Formats: structure tokens, sequence, C-alpha cells
């Protein structure tokens, strides 16, 4: 029968480690980095776009940087296609859960959600795993600004600075290195391009090789808002910091 | 035992010159018990205002649903919806109740932000529209509504104009009628700025 | 290769080989015969006597469908069973919204996309039999052969089993000798006779011969077994044939 | 749940000293309308045992082919078909009685009365009664509908009780049948004077008589 | 190596078991043929009944599908027969659910993208055959569309299937060459099948007795298969011009 | 409405009229209630026209489906599918069907499935609200093997005075001739019919 | 018979290769050429009919096909995969949306549906990928004019002019040149010619080219996607 | 609702009022009633409003598939058995009674179709509670073969005699004209009755409502 072409993709492998889990964190080395830093004021998302050509309409273009409510946003690494599934799952939950208490969805309880999807692949049901790795930029008025990250094995752990994707182990240092407790939103930035600037595979960092976005309470009346960056903005961010 | 009239209220809107206008009554009730008189019927997604009359706990569903969707239809078209569409959306979401539908009488109102044109529609309960450009009523009062409205109102009225003519259509149309009243509130709508006015009127 | 370890797997010569290896099964089996005659058709099997304590005539392998259809098969007698079950689920539900009784050649090709249906997946088995079955319906007499890859034609004679070269040479010679057509008592004659030829291919152990006949004037369009005198003449002919 | 629509009235019934003989009549009425008048209601199963049936036509029908479809399915891989292995009265009426008691279960019964009629392998007179709500009972005489009423009081003026069955011969019993029948048509409003009647002996076999009619009738006294 | 085995892409992005399937439509070692008329659409195929033992009546690769349809098939008849009761049943379901034919061309397309899935869900076999649907369409007229195991479709001016459809395919080309034409420029069908005959000896260099060929024949509002006989008289008439 | 089928020497002939009422309006008077199922088996409709259509166009598939796969089907057969569906859905359905059909083996056959999903093989068959006012009728001057002209007159004398009395029934007289020379429809105006 | 095929076929080899998609990707590569310019009042694709037989009448398969009256698509790769593709899209574009919003769906959200089916190809149970990949061009009212990639992944990505199949690299370097943001659309059908010609071995003609674009509106309003007839392609031959 | 079709020498010609009551009391004087299905098909809709609407949206729907998926015009027969088939599942709760017309391939076709999902083809029809008086005209005037300006006025006159004479009918009369040539959709044909002229202006001026608050918000 079928058994004969059956992968197995939920087992564990002699040393306890799951196949496809792992493979597919090999896969998503190789994605484009994606950068979260949280500050005191707010949270940066930024992210490097992958293979590019002059002929890619950039301004109507998102592969890295999601909205999932007002409050909270995600930063891709790895299959585009995989992360809009799951990105639409959580757009749901955190509607139902906006209909079921009529209060907006606090961060960490959507991020399990979506982690305990990701684990469901890697124990049951024969189906391959997502794989996605996320960096989720969020606010809520319990915890106030969080960072987390997702992988395919359904773990999420919450950081003050991460990185996903393509040289994190890179990344992770230079970020490790410069970041304080006390830092603001406009070093912060600062300090997520000069990381991507340093650890990029490409010869020099553009405005037409990247995606980047704020989640300020930075507002009039101490409210939310998120800023996805066009094209022009952060042709400017990289002038004003000095990169190109 | 009439879903239609347990709890009572009005929703009326209306078309002026570049703006449009919602009102409605403040009334909840159990049939003769007056319960609240902060219940306010009319809801907005965007910049697109729907009023809705009838059983109360339709009301509060549906205006939980249509938030539901219409922030998803945002997050994927990356822009608000328009009244046109939002009025489609409001006909299937009833119409898929068809042999179990919400005890509601929906009211769209809004001005389209591309073509700057002031829409308004209604429903009945299993969601036929009724499109019509001078004005929609609704309610335990809504021939009231229809009287007043057929001989007060007249077409392209200026945004204070408007307000006055939609007010006194509501405030005597909820006085002759026992499960309205309470308390009024009306939306004067224009592109790019919204006025909400609530009305003294009498509270028996 | 790994070609022929899955069903419904295109060799790349085009070839189903699991289906073929259900035809070996069928060459393994027991000779089984169908004759078509003037107004009706006529069924015989070989019949292997394993030992002494096999009951005489209680074994019965050829199967009635409907009240019009024989069937008889070589290969896997399980298989073949199942098939006649199908068979008889097929013509009670023709029946049942047509009131009449399945044609025959509707009967055929009911059978035929069962059995084709066992080679689209590799979840299931092909049937390891060939099966001869016809009968008398409104448009007269058919006898028809139907493969393990869901193949089926309509014959004239019909052999499957260990003796089916044997047993088709001699179903050549009587539609050479016989243009006009063969009648209903000739052709149970005839069926014991090639039996008995296509025995010398099963030659270590001997057999008990089964005849079975549908005809508009000897049985009235039904199948009914040929049972005591008309089966001993039956017998006699064909016992004095090889001698 | 339905209501019968085309329907048939009393089927009669006694057992006599070597047999049983059951009649019917061959009417099929639509309410008041006396719509079909070539209907037979007698329907034998093989050479042992006639059911005879009452109520809905329409079900009648749907009986007839389950019946039909039951002789065919016993023929399926049985030698003995025609012989030890044949049907049996008392396998037709479990049967039967299986199927209008799981039937009145669902709530969509097979709205008719049955009384299964036949002689067994070993001799014995077969005579049992069945209706849409599985209700199963034998006597010496059977009747359904108008008949119980009417026939029963007659026939069992010849057979009264057991002990009287090997003192009826079928001459007696016939008579009695056909006596009776002719009441039935002076007095049941949705009758009709042509029916069926059949003989189950163990000697003689399936007698089926068609196209039998009502005679010697009494109307003289009518014109005073 | 079980790339090849279930329909899954190789490292090239082939389909073993597609290319493999379209080698079991060659399998019956019998070649087809397809022309057009003016009022009709003709379809020849070659018959062979090589067991003596066989009734050659029921020995057929030509299937009346609905009135209109008349479908002949390239490959193994148990797949054949698979074909062609789902046709049979997609052309009677069309006919209920839309209340007019199904026209030869959205039974050809439908058939394919039954045959597409085979290729994309791996539980289920490519059928070996190769499907030329055949009619005279009310709105289209004259038509020939072909399905095959990889779900490719497309109508044809004329074809030829099996193990020599290349020899005929030039042989019809050349043809259409000279006249400038989509068609067979004829009145009656009976003509039109002596085109198809006489193109198909040519071509394959080979003469035909009456139990040699199988015939379909395409008119407005019916077709039908030609009887022995009736393919005589067509080649009678061959003979005496 | 008013229906029958009536064989004769050469086949059979189907006979309706044409009013189709809700309550006491006419919402169509020149209504065909002869429908064909296959090309030379047809049915007469009466009940809800709902519910006969939809049987009627399901049996026309399942002939259209069986003629496809086993060729020309019986009378019997086409009679045995309407049965089918009535007697299965008689809870859901008021169809009273007869059905008509001419086979050159059996010649002209009529079967009538009144309301509860019994069939009936009959010589000739009447049906419809009209038609309890010809029993009396129709019985009196029905022949077996009569010409075509006779089977026409005979319908044409028997629906005339059931339109005359029962209001449902009304409009033209159709006819369809089913013979082995082929199908002939027929027409038979109020001017025509009234005066006999 | 069961579907006993409930496990992904496409799974993650241990360099992090999804090999399916990537053998999907090779299919794509083997394909014909198709390609798609973005105007700045209009988008044209275009691709060549690759004639399996010179018999096969080629204006019966329609490689161009409108998914709604302002969305084209075209294809390189396997075309019994892109046809039920552009079925589903269809349909889809229908269920999904009009018969909610009363509208059809803007370009971005009908290739995101797209993408979707073709993401679970790659993920679910029992099947391959499929072996397309797709050019979407469109207009919608708030978005305007957009051209859109989708592959096997169910990756895609908006473009200003691109090729996929045969012949994209030396296609994609061609259009990189001639590509300007003030093209009119005349120039862009002028461009796509030109490229077209290049991967084009055989008969350059309107019988062997198909092409399509979305432009002005063609008299509630009237369709933008319009195919261009055999005549009108070898018009603008003339002058090329 | 008056609605009414007629089967003239070259096409259709469809008919429908345009008022939208709930009760007594009248909703929308000019609501459209002529229902487009597809190029060559529309269908007037009358009974249960909202079910007109979305059974005629849902076969239109499924119409431009089937229509793309064959490549030619869709038929009437086609929007007819679509039509019939799901009503006749719903088993006359879709309280949709419609007239279909259109022109196919096979020339002009008329349908009436009934909640309950029977169906009458026919050369002229008459719907919705005005379809007494409006078939009192077509059995007064109507001939067949009509030319295209005699088959408009006679659906026209179809429809004021319902809007008229039936009280749940109203408003304008659109027509639909359908023929191989063209497709003319005119809503409104007539404006039978002018609205009503009021002689006083009861509209209040500026400051006579009562106000409680005030909030305004820009965009
Ligand atoms: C005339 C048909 S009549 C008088 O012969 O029944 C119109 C037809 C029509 C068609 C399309 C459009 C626009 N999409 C408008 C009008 N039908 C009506 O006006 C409906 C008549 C009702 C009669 C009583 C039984 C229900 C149907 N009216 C409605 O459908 C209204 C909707 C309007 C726009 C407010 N709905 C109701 O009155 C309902 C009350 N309760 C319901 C569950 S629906
Ligand atoms: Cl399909
Ligand atoms: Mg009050
Ligand atoms: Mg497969
Ligand atoms: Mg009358």
């Amino acid at each position: 029968g079928s058994r004969r072409y059956d992968s197995r993709t939920t087992i564990f492998s002699p040393e306890g480690r799951l196949y496809q889990v792992e493979y597919a964190l090999e896969s998503i080395s190789h994605a484009g980095t994606a950068i979260g830093i949280m500050a005191s004021d707010g949270i940066v998302l930024a992210a490097e776009r992958k293979v590019t050509s002059t002929l890619l309409e950039q301004d109507t273009s998102t592969e890295k940087l999601y909205k999932l409510n007002d409050k909270i946003a995600v930063a891709v690494a790895g299959l585009t296609a995989d992360a809009e599934i799951l990105i639409n799952t959580a757009r749901i939950h955190a509607q139902n859960y906006l209909k079921t208490y009529n209060e907006d969805i606090p961060v960490e309880i959507l991020v399990r959600r979506l982690s305990d999807i990701k684990q469901g692949y890697t124990q049951h049901g024969g189906l391959r795993p997502f794989g996605v790795s996320f960096i989720y930029a969020g606010y809520d008025d319990r915890y106030g600004y969080q960072l987390y990250t997702s992988n395919p094995s359904g773990n999420y752990t919450g950081w003050k600075a991460i990185s996903v994707g393509a040289n994190t182990s890179a990344a992770q240092t230079l970020l490790q290195m410069d970041y304080k407790d006390d830092m603001k939103v406009d070093d912060a930035i600062e300090l997520a391009l000069k990381t991507l600037s340093k650890t990029t595979d490409s010869s020099a960092l553009t405005y037409d090789r990247l995606e980047f976005a704020t989640i300020r309470k930075g507002a009039n009346d101490g409210e939310v808002y998120q800023k996805i960056f066009k094209p022009q903005e952060i042709k400017d961010i990289l002038v004003k910091t000095g990169i190109t | 035992s009439d879903p239609s009239s347990i709890n009572g209220g009005i929703v009326v809107a209306m078309t002026g010159k570049d703006c449009v206008a919602i009102a409605c009554d403040l009334r909840l009730g159990s049939q003769s018990l007056g319960v609240s008189n902060k219940f306010e019927k009319i809801f907005h997604y965007g910049h697109v205002f729907l009023g809705i009359t009838g059983l109360a706990t339709d009301v509060t569903t549906l205006n939980e649903m249509f938030r539901y969707k219409t922030n998803l239809y945002k997050l994927k078209e990356e822009r608000a919806i328009e009244p046109e569409t939002f009025t489609q959306l409001v006909s299937s979401s009833l119409y898929e109740r068809r042999f179990g539908p919400y005890f509601v009488g929906p009211v769209v109102a809004g001005i389209n932000s591309k073509s700057g044109k002031p829409f308004i529609a209604g429903f009945d309960l299993i969601g036929c529209i009724d499109e019509a450009k001078d004005f929609i009523v609704s309610g335990t009062a809504s021939d009231q509504l229809f009287g007043m409205c057929e001989s007060l109102y007249e077409p392209n009225l200026e945004p204070e104009d408007l307000f006055e003519t939609i007010s006194q259509a509501l405030l005597n149309a909820a006085d002759r009628d026992a499960l309205s009243g309470w308390g009024a509130v009306v939306y004067i709508i224009k592109k790019d700025e919204v006025v909400k006015r609530y009305l003294k009127m009498r509270q028996d | 290769t790994g070609y022929d370890l899955s069903n419904s797997v295109f060799s790349p010569d085009g070839r189903n080989f699991q289906v073929e290896y259900a035809v070996k099964a069928v060459e393994n089996g027991t000779t089984s015969i169908g004759i078509k005659c003037n107004d009706g058709v006529v069924f015989a099997v070989e019949k292997l006597i394993t030992s002494k304590l096999l009951v005489p005539q209680k074994n019965v392998k050829i199967q009635v469908v409907d009240r019009h259809i024989g069937c008889v098969y070589s290969g896997l007698i399980p298989d073949g069973r199942h098939l006649v079950n199908r068979g008889r689920e097929e013509a009670a539900s023709f029946k049942k919204l047509y009131k009449t009784p399945i044609p025959i050649p509707a009967f055929a090709d009911r059978l035929g996309q069962y059995v084709q249906a066992h080679t689209l997946y590799n979840s299931v088995r092909p049937f390891g039999v060939s099966t001869i079955f016809g009968g008398v319906d409104k448009n007269g007499a058919h006898l028809y052969m139907l493969e393990p890859s869901g193949s089926y034609w309509g014959y004239k004679g019909a052999a499957t089993g260990k003796g089916r070269q044997s047993a088709k040479a001699e179903l050549e010679k009587l539609v050479d000798h016989h243009p006009e057509g063969l009648s209903a008592r000739e052709a149970v004659k005839q069926a014991a006779k090639i039996i008995y030829l296509a025995h010398e291919d099963n030659k270590e152990k001997d057999f008990e011969l089964e005849i079975s006949w549908c005809s508009l004037s000897e049985t009235n369009g039904l199948h009914k077994f040929v049972k005591g005198d008309l089966l001993q003449e039956a017998i006699d002919f064909a016992q004095k044939e090889i001698n | 749940t339905q209501q019968p629509i085309v329907t048939g009235t009393s089927v009669i019934s006694m057992k006599y000293d070597n047999g049983v003989i059951i009649a019917a009549d061959n009417l099929g009425s639509y309410g008041s309308l006396l719509r079909f008048n070539g209907v037979e209601r007698l329907i034998p199963v093989g050479d042992n045992t006639v059911v005879g049936i009452s109520g809905d036509i329409s079900d009648m029908q749907h009986i007839e082919r389950l019946l039909k479809d039951l002789v065919t399915e016993n023929a399926y891989d049985n030698p003995l078909a025609d012989a030890e292995e044949a049907l049996e009265p008392s396998y037709i009426f479990e049967y039967l009685a299986t199927v209008m008691y799981q039937r009145r279960s669902k709530m969509n019964p097979l709205w008719n009365a049955i009384i299964v009629a036949g002689v067994q392998s070993n001799g014995d007179q077969f005579l049992r009664y069945v209706n849409l709500l599985g209700v199963t009972y034998s006597s010496p005489t059977l009747a359904t509908g108008f008949g119980a009423h009417m026939a029963n009081p007659l026939l069992r003026k010849v057979v009264d009780r057991e002990s009287d069955i090997p003192k009826t011969t079928v001459q007696v019993a016939e008579e009695a049948i056909v006596n009776a029948m002719r009441v039935l048509y002076y007095r049941d409003a949705r009758s009709s004077r042509n029916f069926s009647l059949a003989i189950i002996d163990k000697n003689t076999g399936l007698t089926f008589k068609k196209n039998l009619q009502v005679e010697n009738m009494k109307w003289d006294f009518a014109k005073d | 190596g079980y790339d090849r085995h279930i329909t899954i892409f190789s490292p090239e992005g082939r389909l073993y078991q597609v290319e493999y399937a379209f080698k079991a439509t060659n399998q019956t070692n019998i070649n087809s043929l397809a022309v057009r008329g003016k009022d009709c659409t003709v379809v020849i195929s070659q018959k062979k009944v090589p067991d003596k033992l066989l009734d050659p009546t029921t020995v057929s690769y030509i299937f009346c599908i609905s009135r209109t349809i008349g479908m002949v098939v390239n490959g193994p008849i148990p797949d054949a027969r698979n074909a062609a009761l789902r046709a049979k049943a997609e052309a009677a379901e069309f006919r209920y659910k839309y209340g007019y034919d199904m026209p030869c061309d959205v039974l050809a397309k439908r058939m394919a993208n039954l045959s597409q899935i085979y290729t994309q869900r791996a539980y289920m076999r490519p059928l070996g055959v190769i499907l030329t649907f055949v009619s005279v369409d009310e709105e289209l007229g004259p038509s020939i569309y072909k399905t095959d195991p990889a779900g490719y479709y497309v109508g044809y001016k004329a074809t030829a299937t099996g193990p020599k459809q290349q020899e005929i395919t030039t042989n019809l080309e050349n043809h259409f060459k000279k006249s400038k034409i989509d068609h067979i420029n004829e009145e009656s069908w009976e003509k039109v099948v002596e085109f198809a005959i006489t193109h198909m000896i040519d071509a394959l260099g080979t003469e035909f007795s009456k139990n040699d060929l199988e015939v379909g024949v395409a008119t407005k509002d019916k077709f039908f298969t030609l009887s022995a006989e009736n393919i005589e008289e067509r080649l009678v008439a061959i003979a005496e011009q | 409405t008013s229906i029958m089928a009536v064989t004769f020497k050469d086949g059979v002939i189907l006979g309706a009229d044409s009013r189709t009422t809700t309550g006491a309006y006419i919402a169509n008077r020149v209504t065909d209630k002869l429908t064909r199922v296959h090309d030379k088996i047809w049915c007469c409709r009466s009940g809800s026209a709902a519910d006969t259509q939809a049987i009627a166009d399901i049996v026309q598939y399942h002939l259209e489906l069986y003629t496809s796969q086993y060729g020309t089907p019986s009378t019997e057969t086409a009679a045995s599918v309407f049965k089918e569906l009535c007697y299965e859905n008689k809870d859901n359905l008021t169809a009273g069907i007869i059905v008509a059909g001419y086979d050159d083996k059996n010649k002209g056959e009529v079967y009538t499935i009144p309301l509860g999903g019994s069939v009936h093989k009959l010589p000739y068959a009447i049906a419809g609200s009209g038609s309890t006012f010809i029993y009396g009728y129709c019985d009196k001057n029905f022949r077996e093997n009569m010409s075509k002209e006779e089977t026409v007159d005979f319908i044409k004398h028997s629906l005339s005075q059931a339109i005359k009395w029962d209001g449902s029934s009304g409009g033209v007289i159709r006819m369809v001739v089913l013979t082995a020379a082929g199908v002939e429809r027929l027409i038979f105006y109020p001017d025509e019919y009234e005066q006999l | 018979m069961t579907d006993r095929y409930s496990f992904s076929l496409t799974t993650f080899s241990p360099s992090g290769k999804l090999g399916q998609i990537d053998y999907a990707l090779t299919a794509v590569k083997q394909g014909v050429t198709s390609l798609g310019i973005k105007a700045t009042n209009g988008v044209v694709i275009a691709t060549e009919k690759k004639s399996s037989s010179p018999l096969a009448m080629s204006e019966t398969l329609s490689k161009v096909s409108l998914l709604t009256p302002d969305i084209g698509a075209v294809y390189s790769g396997m075309g019994p995969d892109y046809r039920v593709l552009v079925d589903k899209s269809r349909k889809v574009a229908h269920t999904s949306y009009k018969r909610i919003y009363g509208e059809y769906p803007p370009t971005k959200l009908l290739v995101s549906e797209v993408a979707k089916i073709m993401q679970e190809a790659t993920q679910s149970g029992g099947v391959r990928p499929f072996g397309v990949s797709l050019l979407i061009a469109g207009h919608d009212e708030f978005n305007g004019f957009s051209l859109y990639q989708v592959d096997p992944s169910g990756s895609y990505f908006p473009w200003k002019a691109t090729a996929i199949g045969k012949g994209s690299v030396a296609a994609k370097t061609f259009l990189e040149k001639r590509w300007n943001d003030e093209l009119e659309l005349e120039d862009a059908i002028h461009i796509a010619l030109l490229t077209l010609k290049e991967s084009v071995e055989g008969e350059f003609n309107g019988d062997t080219i198909e092409l399509a674009i979305i432009g002005d509106e063609n008299p509630d309003k009237g369709p933008r996607f319009r195919k261009l007839t055999s005549q009108e392609i070898n018009d603008r031959l003339e002058a090329l | 609702t008056t609605i009414a079709g007629v089967v003239y020498k070259d096409g259709i010609v469809l008919g429908a009022d345009t008022r939208a009551t709930e009760g007594m009391v009248v909703a929308d004087k000019n609501c459209s009633k002529i229902h487009f299905i597809s190029p060559n098909i529309y269908c007037c809709g009358a009974g249960t409003a909202a079910d007109t609407d979305m059974t005629t949206q849902l076969i239109s729907s499924n119409l431009e598939l089937h229509s793309l998926s064959t490549g030619r015009l869709p038929r009437v027969v086609t929007a007819n058995r679509m039509l019939k088939q799901m009503l006749f599942r719903y088993q006359g709760y879709i309280g949709a009674a419609l007239v279909l017309g259109g022109v196919d391939v096979t020339g002009p076709h008329l349908y009436s179709i009934y909640p309950h999902g029977s169906t009458d083809k026919l050369p002229y029809v008459t719907m919705g509670s005005g379809s007494l008086a409006a078939m009192a005209v077509f059995e007064d005037k109507f001939r067949p073969d009509m030319e295209e300006e005699e088959a408009k006025n006679l659906v026209s006159e179809a429809i004021a005699a319902g809007i008229f004479n039936d009280l749940g009918s109203g408003g304008n009369i659109d027509l639909c004209v359908i023929s191989k040539n063209k497709l003319d959709f005119l809503r409104p044909y007539t404006v039978p009755n002018k609205k009503g002229t009021r002689l006083g202006r009861y509209r209040c001026e500026k400051g006579t409502t009562a106000v409680l608050t005030e909030k305004i918000t820009p965009l």
C-alpha cells in the first residue's frame, strides 16, 4: 500500500531531535535576516529582502513585514507562502478574541496560539512542518512592549532584541554588544540597520533591499501606532543614520 | 413575542449636499419596562456607519460580527471598506441566515472616500437592500419616521439644515411610539469631519 | 526496478506487473470453459479430486447470478466468489430500478468496471480469477470472459485455467465445423469432452465434471445445473471420445 | 407516516384436513371509486406458499417484489433450492413479520394486513396473520379487515377449534370460502364480484384459481 | 527511485508515470484517424480480431457517449471502458443540470481535467488511454477534440492516434497543405468516410476488408457507427475509382 | 387537468387538456402536459406541476443514461423508473402520471401511476381532476385494436366532456401519436371539440 | 480504494531544500517563454503558442486566460495544471469575494488566493506541487495597474516587468534595459513583441503569439482585460 | 409588483414597475426589479424581494463561470434549469417568482418560474400582485410576431395596468428589450405619475432643535 512512500514527518531521531523541524530550521537559516529590537518607548522591526532585481515593484511588495492587528506585527523568515497561511490564522484568532471579550488580544496569547499550531504539525497528522520563523512585535496594556519569536518546532521565547533567518549567530553577537536597557526607538532603528549592514551577504545595504517598521506609543494621546515604512522613508532613514 | 418589538427603538438616515446624517434613539426595554437609556444603535467601521434596530442581542451580535469582518477586510485589502461594498456585505451576511434570521433592521450611512458621493441604504431582516437616495428608516416607529421624513425632507441640504430635518423627524416620530425615545443621538457625517450630537427630548 | 511491487504502477513498458502476476494465479487454477450455442450458453469446469474424502457433487463451483446468468472461474476460488457476490448486487440494483433482469452485456460491464477498479490503486490487489460467464437475455445468447485487468470480450467459445490451450484448440474446431451453429444438448456433450481432453494437463489427480447451461428452449432462458441422466450421458460421450 | 391510497379489501382463509385455502377479490379501490378491477392480491411463493395481502396496493407491490427477490436469493449457491432448502411458509412469514414490525418501529409502516397460507415440509398446515403494526396471530380461520367481521363467523361454524381441522375436507372448506366471498360481496361496499382463490394441499400441491365469480345471488326479495 | 512509481516530480521536472501511461496507449497496436467534412465528422479505426473464438461484434474501441458525441479510444479496453462510462455519466448529468446537450469540447475539457487530477494526486494512477471525441456541435460545427494521460486537450482540424500516427498525421498534413482549408469539402458523409479510409490506406500502406475497419460518423443531432456491410459499400466505391 | 393514454392497433396515443390553474385563476391556458422522456416514450402529467416536471426531467436523465449503455429502454422500464421515484418519495410528492410508449416488439403500452406510487398496466388510462366525469363514457365507448382515426375521436370526445364539466380543465386538446411511423403532434381547438 | 496518502509528499531534505518545489521549478524552466510588462496606463502579458501539431487548432488552446473582467493570467510550465488553477481562481473570485462584497477582488488578493492553493499542494497529504509559474496582470480602483508572478511554492512577487520559463534569464536582461517608469501601453506591447522574438525559434506572427492587455475600459464599468486579435498583433509587427 | 414579458418578432421585451413595499408602506418608489443573469438573459423579479435578488445573483454567478468554461454565451434553458432545480429543492420556501427572458443561439425564449420549482414556457407572461391587471392587457391586445415598438407599448401598457389598478404596484415603468443585435435596458421607460408637489416648506431653521452635547472628530 501507501506506507512505502511515507517520509514520517513526525518522528524522533535516535538522538531525540525532530528531523523535519531541524531541516526546516536549516531552510530558515538561508532566508533573509529579520531583526526585532525592543526599546522603552517602542519596537523596531527591520528585515532584508532577498534576490531582488531592479524590475521588482518595491512599493506594492510585502514578503517580510505583516500586520496581525493594530497592536501586533510580525517579521517573517522562511517560506512566504507558509507564513501567509499562519498569518491569516493569527489574524482570525485576534478577531475571535476581540469578539469574545471586547478587548484586544494580549500579545503572548496570540503567540502561544500560533506556536501551538506549529507544534501540532510536529506531533501528529504526518504533514511537513511550516518552514517559517516569526518575530512578533506587539503591545498590550499588561506587559507593554513585547518581542517574541517562534520557529517550526512550536517553541517560542521573549526577547529584548533578536534576529531570525540568515547569519543570526553574527547578528545576535552584534546586538548583544551594542544593546542597552535604557535605549530609545531612534537608537534601536540605528542599531537594527547597522546590524543588517554588517551581516548582509550583499555588497551594500540599500533602500530597495529592506522592509522596515516601528510600533510606537509615540503618538498623540498615548495610543499605539504601527508604521510600515515606505520605500522613500527607508531611503531617508538610511541617509540619516549614515549608511548610504 | 414578536422579536422585532420586544426591546424597541429606531434609526433614521438621510443624505444632504456633500454629507449624510444618521440618527437613533437610546431606549432599551423589555416591552413595557424601560431598562437602559444609554443603548446606542449606531456603530462605525472606519468611515462607514451602521445603524441597527430590532432585537438587542442581535444588534450587539451583528455589530461585533461586522467589526470582525471589516477588520479582516482592512488587513487584507489594505484600505477601509466603502459604504457600497459594506452594504453588500451586510446583505450577504443577513441572507446566509435566511431560515433563522437576525431580527434586525440595519441602516448603512457614509460618504464614499474616493468619489465623495453621499450614500445610504437599508435592509429587511433577511438582507434585501432598500437603496434609496432620500432617506432610510427603521424600527418600531418606522411608519412614524416615514411620515415625518416624507413631509420634512428635501434634497441637497447643508449639514446644519439636514441636522434640523433628521432630528425633528426622529424626535416627533419617537414621541408617538411607546417603545422609542429615552434620548437620541445624531451623527452629521462629512467627507473629513463627523459631528455627534445628543438631543434633549422628553423622558417618557 | 520495483515497478512490480505495487499495484496500479506503470512499468516503463506501460504494463501493470501486479495484474500480470494475478494472471499467473489464474493459469495455475483448474480448467473452466464456456460454449455459446444456438439459443443459449453452456458452462463446464474441472474439479480436481484432491482426496477420496471429498464428498462427490457437493463442492459446487459454478455460481448463478440473478436467475438467468451463469458464472464460472479459474484461479483463486474466493476471489471468484467475491466477484459473483458483487455481480449479484449489481444485477439486484439493476432489476430494482429498471424492472427487467440485467442484460448480459450490461452485466459484463458491471463486472468489468469493478475488476478494472482493482487495478487503479495500490491499496487493493487485482482479482486472481479469469471469469467465464453469460446467459440468455431479450437479444438472445451471450458468452463472456473477464480477465484480472478488467478486459472482457464476447466469445463463441471461451477457456481459461491450466488446460486452456488444449481447450481453445478444441473450441476452434467446433467453431470451424459448425458455422450454422451448435445445439444446447450438443454443447453439453462437447463441453464434457473438452474438459476431459483438457484434463491431460492436470492428469496426476482424477477429477469431477460439473456442467451448467442456460438455453431458451431447454431451460426457458434460466440457469440450471446439468444433473443425473443428462450429466451421465455427457460423461459417457466424453469417455468414449478419449478412448 | 403516510395514508393508504389505492387499497385492497378482505383476504380470507382457513385450514382443512390436508392443507389450507386462501382467497381475495380482484379490486383496487381509490377511496369510494372502484378504480382497478384486475388486481391480483394472492401472490404465490414457490409451490408451497401463497401470501394474501390487503391494504395499500403500492405497499403490496413493494412486498410482492421483496418476495420475488427472496426466491432469487434463496436459489443462490443452493443446489437444494427446489428440494430440502426451498422456501417454507414459516420462513416467508417470519421474514415479512420482521419487515412489518421493523417498519412500524421506524414510524414508516407498510400499510397492509397479510395472511401467509401454506403447507410445510412435514405436511403441517401453515396459516398466520401479520399487519402494519407487526401484530401476529394464528387461528384455524383467519381474515383481514372486513372479512374478520363477516367471513370468520361463517368459517368458524365449519372449523370452530383445532380438533375440527381433520374432519374438514377440501370440498367443505372451499364451499365455505366461496360462500363467505358471496356474503362479503353483498355487504362490503369496497369489494368486487371477481376474485381469486388458492388451495395449498399436501398431496395435490398448489392449485391457483383465477377469474372466479360470486353467483347464486339472492336479490328477488327487493321487488317487494 | 520512487519518483518513477507515483505521480511526483523527478529531478528533471518529469512525471514518469504519465509518460509510461502514454506508452500503454499503443499496447493495442491499433491506429485511429479523425477528419471533418462540411456537415459531418468522421472517425475511423483499425479493428483486429486475432482470436477466432471471439465474437467480432463485441470487439470495439468506438463508443456512443451521447447521441451527438462519439468517442474513439487508443489504449487498453478496461481503461477505455472506464473512460467511456464516465464520459457518458458526465454527458447525462450535464444535460440534466444545464438543459442542453453537452458540447464535444466541454466534455473533452471535463475528461482532461479528471485526467489532470490523476497526474497530481498520488493514490490514483493515470488511465493508459487517448480519447478522441467527435461531434457536429450546434455552435462550433464539426468538432474533433482529443484528451491524453497528461490531462492535455486541444481541438483538431483532423487527427490521428496510434503506433503509426506520425505517418497518418503527415499524410493528412500534406492534403490540407494542398486544399488550403480546415476540412474535407464534401456534401455527403459517405464520401468523407471514403476519404478517411483512402488516406489511411495510403499512409499505412495496407489494404482493408470490411472486418479490418471500424467507422464512426457524427452528423447534426446524431452520432452512429457503421456496420460491416455499410463499410463494405464504402470499400466498393473506393475500389471502383 | 384531464389526461389519457389509449392503446390501439398501430400503437398508442396520449391526450391532454392545456389548462393550469392557481385556484380560480388560469395561470397558463396553453400548457403542454404531454412530455417526452424518450423518442417514443412519453408521459401525461397531473398533480403538482413542480413535482411532475422535476420527475419527468429525472426520468429523461435516467433513460438517456440507460440508452447510452444498454440501448433503447422498454416502456415497462420507463414506468419502473417513474414508479421508483413516485413510490419512494410518496410523502413529499403529488404526482399522478400516465406513461405511454411504442416498442416494435410490444407495440403500444400504457402504464398508470396514481398517487400511491403503484403501477397498473392497462389498455387505456384516464387521470386528472376531469377524469372522474368520463369513467362512464370511456368504459362504454372504448374498444381494443381501434384505428388511428377512431382513437383520435375517442380521446377527442372523452376530453371534450372532461373539459365541459371540470373547471380545472380546459383550453386546447393536445395529443401525441406513437406508432412505428414516428411521432405526430395533434392539436384541437375549442371551436372544434365543443360542438361535438 | 482508500486514499491512504494522508502524509506530505513534499518534505525538507537535510540541506533545507523542498525537493518537489525545486523539481516543479525545473518543470517550469522547460516550459515555453511567457512575459509581462507594466506601463503607466496598462499592463501587457504575452507568450508563444507552441503548437503540438499543425493539424491542431491552436486558437482552441488559450494560454492567456481571463480570471476577472480586470485581471488576466498567463503561464509557463505544465498546461493542465494551469487550467485547473484558472478554474479555481475564477471560482474563488466569486465564492470568497464577489458573492460577499458585490465586486471583483483586487489583483493582489486574487493572486494571494491562487498562491494559497499552490502552497497547499506543497504541504497537503498525497499531492505534488503545481508545475507552473503564473504571471497575473490586473487593475483595480484603489491599487491601479499591477503585475504579479506566482511560483510552485506559493511565493508571489510584484514586478514592473519580468519573464518566466525557457529564455527567462535572457528576456529579463532585455527588459531591464528597455523598461522605464514613463512607458505608455503601446510602448510596452512593442517591447513585449521584441523580447518575445528572441525566445521564439520558428514562425513569429499573430497566429503563433498570444498577447493580452489590462488597459482602458472597453464598452457599471467595461472590462479592462482584452486579448489582442491575430490581426492586431500583425499590425504592430510591421512597425517592429 | 407587476412584472411582465412578451416574445416579439426579433426577440423579448421584459417589463416591471418600481414599487418596493414593506407591508402597506412604500420603502422605495424607484427600485430595480429587472435583474441581469447574463449579457443575453434578464430576469424580472416578484415575490419575496431578497429571495428574488439572491437567487438571480447566484444563478448569474454560476452561469458566468459556466460561460467562461464553455467559451460561448449561456442559454435561457440553462438559466431556467438552474433556477428551477434550486427553487424545487427548497420546496417553495425561497419565495422567488421570476419572469426569465433572453435570446440564445436557438432564438428568443421566455419563461415564468414559480417558487415551488414549476416553469411555464410562453409567448407572454405576468407575475406579482398586479399579474391579473397586466394579463388583462395581454389577453386584450397580444398577437404573435409583433414589431419592436408595438411590443414595447403592449408591455408598457400591461405594467401601467398593474401600476394603477394594483395597490402593491406603482412608480415608474422599466423595460428591457433583448434581440440578437442589441440589448436595450430602459430605466425608466415611462414616468406615468409625477411626484406630488408640496405647497409649504416645513424644514426647521438652524438652532431649533435642543442639543445636550457635541463632539467633532476629523478623519
Ligand atoms: C413586489 C412583489 S409582490 C407585492 O407581488 O409580492 C416586490 C418585488 C420586488 C423585487 C425586487 C426588489 C428590489 N430588490 C423590490 C421589490 N416585492 C416586495 O416589495 C416584497 C413584498 C413582500 C410581500 C409580503 C411577503 C413578503 C414579500 N417586499 C419585501 O421583500 C420587503 C423588502 C423591502 C425592500 C423592505 N420585505 C418585507 O416586507 C419583509 C417582511 N418580512 C420579511 C421576512 S421580508
Ligand atoms: Cl471540470
Ligand atoms: Mg416616546
Ligand atoms: Mg497518481
Ligand atoms: Mg372548462
